[PDB]
RNA sequence: AGAACUGGCGAUGCGGGAUGAACCGAACGUAGAGUUAAGGUGCCGGAAUACACGCUCAUCAGACACCACAAAAGGUGUUAGUUCAUCUAGACAGCCGGACGGUGGCCAUGGAAGUCGGAAUCCGCUAAGGAGUGUGUAACAACUCACCGGCCGAAUGAACUA
RNA sequence: GCAGUCAAGCGUUCAUAGCGACAUUGCUUUUUGAUUCUUCGAUGUCGGCUCUUCCUAUCAUACCGAAGCAGAAUUCGGUAA
């Protein structure tokens, strides 16, 4: 065909109004949004909807998400949390594969001994239904 | 016998150019620094004299 | 200082087309096509019509920003080659002695043969490369032309064909003779 | 000196938007030195055109707004490869020397400006057939 | 020569019976404590005056917080630094949250791309732009344009273990 | 936490991994690396060779012999390399070096068997971009190595093989992720996801 | 080589300085436990391939006082900075339009109309225009610059410093 | 002993093709000195011969750059032991 063809990789831009999960720190776990930029290096963030305080920090601590939201910059904590909650951006991460996997090995941490040894016989009762139902297909 | 023409050709190959007071080279004569490392990429150069 | 974008763009006209996968290029059109592979710099490419792309740079040094430009300018040059072809004229010089100027196939090789280079019984081969065609003029004397869709090629074997005549032992400004690039163009447009 | 020589260019601009009440602003897009000299010497009668950069147009019409404020709106006008023909002559008259006479298409009329009034030179070469629809027609 | 803090200091002469109340002299002083805060004060006194601690005394050490932690601003900053075979004044641009960020940023700045240590570097004027372009210096202007955006290319995960059964990936 | 430990040689550096597979074997564990040709050396090809050239010319000037051997073979480069983060006059040191092996390519007996990676000795991990680098086989092939051509053909012979292998083993994944679904919308199921699984 | 003050070595082990009489730390009964020193934490080697800001890529890098050396002079390599200058009354760079009239200005000649050469550098209209910075014709035709204007819109040049 | 910087000047003109005053920074330990650390209950205290190797600041040979290189010849210089 005549269409020129390209991929291009498609990257999580650093911008306002886009989330962000914290890696390090007191506020490990949590996600924030940006405001503001500084440098390549240093932003301006604001967890309320997670508790955390607006603060500066280096983007080392911090991964991106998929996700992004709309907010004008400079935006004050309270138009931030109206805006993370009309958005409804926590929803939305809840759903992500992501938290799911997080919440799972939180779980598994959580486990009891005699929760374990349920899970084990769970599994060995899944698995002799699925031998024999992946024994004719 | 030699025509002009190819002369001047010839010489932007063999005469246009400029040379290094130190690492000798046979630089383009626009230039103000020698491309090469050893004469410090300097400043100090000259053009290729020209015959008779 | 560490520019924090920059960017380049490339007009795609009519009746050509592009693929790029993992810095892998291929550049089709009337011509043929030509391929090329940039690995060995990090950048990224966009698509936003089949008129136009961008490349881009984020967070860059000046030195690694250069490279942008050149890059532009080598896709430029495939484009160019692969519409208009390219075309490279040299003219031979010589005052006393013909230069002798054939074409010889060794197994299908055709290496441009020179003798009579300032009267020298050596005989001087150059291969010819590949997508690279070789025309005598006839109109006018001496003429002898290259062309092809890359340039990288047909420069390659005219400045091969430039630097194998070169004189030894000789003052070159008395002794000017050889086979010296006078024009370059292309193939269309005339 | 150099800004007095555009203090000389602006001096010209306001010498002729307040000498004279109207003005046309004409595209001088493409016209020759020489097309340009030939319509003086037609336009030596009345009308006298200003050229200079349109950059100091704008920048001489935007200081004219303590007195000349219906001035404020040839801003707009002030683009492209553009001049003013300062004349007190009828519309057509002037309008037709500019753009049928000396033209080689190529010199047209952009703007004509009066008294903080705008024409965009259609109606202005209306020759007749549109008063009698009306008054008839009413 | 730490993380930094924002002193005003305010010092003054002893009091003879010949001349009461002497002439109160303050200072915006950046350090980690306020007894290099003062040190600092009196080695700028002696500079400017025929005063010394011995003679002098300090009236006041009081932190001066940023009124605005969370803004984040564009600070200009004139400079005088020792270099080896001579000293030199500056004016340098950093965009930053608070003063004393900058500050920090701009000795670890000089320290990189001077060799200038602490002991050589004096502060002349920390000061705030109001308005955009009045801002001289690109590397702070391309973060000044309108809508910014740009991805952080090769992520690199810092790994907890040693081993590991997959050649991660730079997508980010 | 394995008795054994294998290792590609691929896309890593030299020292990094050279000090970590030391630390490795002297808390004791077991080793063994592949594809050694595939190194990658910060700095490029004409700085380490005039590297290698210095440390080649060196030698016990009455008697080549007995001096430094100057091994060419990028298992061997990788040896040298790490025997100077040991102290090898030990037994201990000896021990440790026993614990260790080191292959061109991948054999059969390691090329059937799961083989691991060091992020902290990777080239695109910890190397810039934007800076060149070096590689294994072609400097050693440089400087007096043989088998070069050798090691391609074995490899692509594996290769090959490994793919159908692969290839195979993920039609049977499939085959799982389509027959297991059905027991994933199952009450075992649900209570094991309400458990974390 | 010879002096002043002090501290050391000699008469003194120890931890570090790889090695080392004198340096750094510290001075010693025999043992244990804890905390440090100077010094160090990629591996040799015990201790963070810890964190952060930036600089640097060397076809001869650098890598720790004592200490096992280096300069003068240079560099359109790179970084950062100072002074000056052009420039939002629109600059530079780059594109773009005019590149005229008195006028083919005067001599030179087979032809030389702004560009083989020799001699004058004048005037008009001009936003401006050289009696032309050049390609091209046998010579005109046909373009581009000097100079000026449309476009973008804030940059652009030089000399310096480390 | 050797190498650099600057360049008034030579080089018909032309500082720098090659030279280069006035100064001036350095390198080497194959000169000779200075010192006297080691050895005087003992290092066999010129030169030659024979022989192996190391250096390069290359005399020749390889490939090259520059010239006041027309050619021939010669010079300056480079990677090179
Ligand atoms: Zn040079």
């Amino acid at each position: 065909s005549t269409d020129s063809i390209v991929k291009a990789s498609n990257w999580r831009l650093v911008e306002v109004g886009r989330v962000v999960l914290i890696k390090k720190g007191q506020s490990a776990g949590k996600l924030a949004a940006i405001v503001e930029i500084i440098d390549q290096k240093k932003v301006l963030i604001d967890g309320p909807k997670a508790g955390v305080p607006r603060q500066a920090i280096n983007l080392g601590q911090v991964v991106l998400t998929p996700l992004t939201f709309a907010l004008p910059r400079g935006a004050r904590t309270a138009t931030v949390s109206k805006k993370w909650a009309a958005a409804a951006v926590c929803e939305k991460w809840a759903a992500s594969s992501w938290a799911k996997k997080i919440a799972q090995r939180e779980r598994r941490a959580a486990l009891t001994d005699f929760e374990r040894f349920q899970v084990m016989v769970l599994r060995k009762q899944k698995r002799y239904t699925v031998k024999k139902a992946l024994a004719k297909a | 016998i030699i025509e002009p023409s190819l002369k001047a050709l010839a010489s932007k190959y063999n005469c246009d150019k400029s040379v290094c007071r130190k690492c000798y080279a046979r630089l383009p004569p626009r230039a103000t620094n020698c491309r090469k490392r050893k004469c410090g990429h300097t400043n100090q150069l000259r053009p290729k004299k020209k015959l008779k | 200082m560490k520019y924090i974008q920059t960017e380049q763009q490339i007009e795609v006209p009519e009746g050509v087309t592009v693929s790029i996968k993992s810095r892998i290029v291929k550049v089709v059109g009337p011509r043929g096509t030509l391929t090329k592979n940039l690995k060995h710099i990090d950048v990224t490419f966009t698509k936003v019509n089949n008129q136009l792309i961008k490349v881009a740079v984020h967070n860059g040094g000046r030195k690694h920003v250069a490279a942008l430009r050149t890059v532009k300018s080598l896709v430029d040059n495939m484009i160019t080659g692969v519409t208009k072809g390219y075309k490279y004229k040299m003219r031979y010089v010589y005052a006393h002695f013909p230069i002798n100027v054939n074409i010889v196939e060794k197994d299908g090789a055709k290496f441009i043969e020179v003798r009579n280079f300032l009267g020298d019984k050596k005989i001087r081969n150059v291969p010819v490369r590949d997508g690279v065609t070789i025309e005598f003029s006839t109109n006018v004397k001496d003429e002898i032309v290259l062309s092809g869709n890359s340039v990288e090629d047909v420069s390659q074997n005219a400045a091969d064909l430039q630097q194998i005549c070169r004189v030894r032992n000789k003052d070159i400004r008395k002794f000017l003779d050889g086979i010296y690039v006078s024009h370059k163009g292309f193939i269309t447009e005339d | 000196g150099i800004r007095e020589k555009k203090a000389e260019y602006f001096a010209k601009l306001r010498e002729y938007l307040e000498e004279y009440k109207s003005l046309f602003v004409v595209g001088v897009d493409n016209v020759s030195s020489q097309q340009m000299h030939e319509v003086r010497k037609e336009l030596r009668g009345r009308a006298v055109v200003l050229m200079g950069k349109n950059t100091m147009v704008r920048r001489a019409i935007r200081g004219f707004l303590s007195d000349l404020p219906d001035f404020e709106k040839l801003l707009p006008f002030v683009k492209g490869n553009v001049g003013f023909v300062f004349t007190n002559e009828p519309l057509t008259e002037i309008k037709n020397v500019i753009v049928s006479n000396r033209v080689a298409a190529g010199l047209t009329v952009v703007q004509v400006y009066d008294n903080g009034q705008v024409f965009p030179s259609s109606i202005l070469d209306i020759t007749d057939e549109e008063l009698v629809s009306h008054f008839v027609s009413a | 020569m730490a993380h930094f803090k924002e002193y005003q200091v305010i010092g003054r002469r002893l009091p003879t019976e010949s001349v009461p109340e002497p002439k109160l002299f303050r200072m915006r002083i950046f350090a980690s404590n306020e007894v290099i805060a003062k040190s600092r004060y009196w080695y700028f006194l002696q500079k400017l005056h025929k005063v010394k601690k011995a003679s002098g005394e300090i009236v006041s050490i009081n932190q001066i917080n940023e009124a605005h932690p969370t803004k984040v601003k564009n600070f200009g900053v004139w400079v005088r630094y020792d270099s080896r075979s001579g000293t030199h004044n500056m004016y340098k641009e950093i965009r930053d949250v608070s003063r004393v960020a900058a500050v920090e940023t701009l000795y670890q700045d000089m320290a990189a791309r001077h060799r200038a240590r602490f002991r050589s570097i004096h502060i002349l004027k920390v000061a705030e732009i109001e308005k955009t372009a009045d801002v001289k210096r690109q590397y702070v202007k391309q973060f000044l344009t309108k809508d910014l955006k740009f991805p952080l290319p090769h992520r690199v995960q810092k790994s907890t273990k040693t081993f590991s059964y997959k050649r991660p990936s730079t997508f980010y | 936490v394995e008795p054994v430990v294998v290792i590609d040689g691929k896309g890593h550096l030299v020292g990094r991994l050279a000090s970590v597979v030391a630390k490795q074997l002297l808390n004791g564990q077991k080793i063994v690396v592949v594809r050694a040709e595939e190194l990658n050396i910060s700095g490029e090809f004409f700085r380490n060779k005039l590297k290698y050239h210095d440390f080649l010319r060196k030698a016990t000037a009455f008697n080549k012999t007995r001096g430094p051997f100057h091994f060419r073979a990028p298992s061997r480069i990788f040896y040298k390399a790490l025997r100077g983060m040991v102290s090898h006059k030990t037994a201990r040191g000896k021990a440790a070096l026993e614990r260790l092996k080191v292959f061109e390519g991948i054999p059969p007996p390691y090329d059937k068997k799961k083989r691991v990676v060091v992020p902290q000795a990777l080239r695109v991990l910890r190397l810039k971009p934007g800076r060149k680098y070096t590689t294994l086989g072609k400097l050693s092939t440089s400087v007096g190595w043989k088998y070069e051509d050798v090691v391609a053909k074995l490899e692509a012979k594996r290769k090959v093989s490994s793919a159908e292998y692969y290839a195979k083993k993920r039609a049977f994944t499939k085959k799982v992720a389509s027959a297991n679904a059905t027991a994933a919308e199952s009450d075992v199921a649900k209570q094991l996801a309400a458990l974390g699984y």
